[PDB]
């Protein structure tokens, strides 16, 4: 049984406020 | 043994230390102070300065 992922997995890399802002 | 200081027993420890992205955790012996709001303030928090 299969699927698309679409847009899911992320989670967060580091413990800092950035905002507004797209970063790499 | 101590018949061997070239082939006699030295001990090492090697201490890391550590900057990532989380709190600060293992903290030096200086003494913390008042949060002085609104003024010029020279700063440590936590080493970073
Ligand atoms: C997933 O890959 C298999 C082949 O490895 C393919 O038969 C299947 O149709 C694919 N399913 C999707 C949802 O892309």
């Amino acid at each position: 049984a299969y699927t698309n992922s679409f847009t899911r997995g992320v989670y967060y890399p580091d413990k800092v406020f950035r905002s507004s802002v797209l970063h790499s | 043994q101590p018949t061997n200081v070239g082939y006699q027993p030295y001990r090492v420890v090697v201490l890391s230390f550590e900057l990532l992205h989380a709190p600060a955790t293992v903290c030096g012996p200086k003494k913390s102070t008042n949060l002085v709001k609104n003024k010029c303030v020279n700063f440590n928090f936590n080493g970073l300065t």
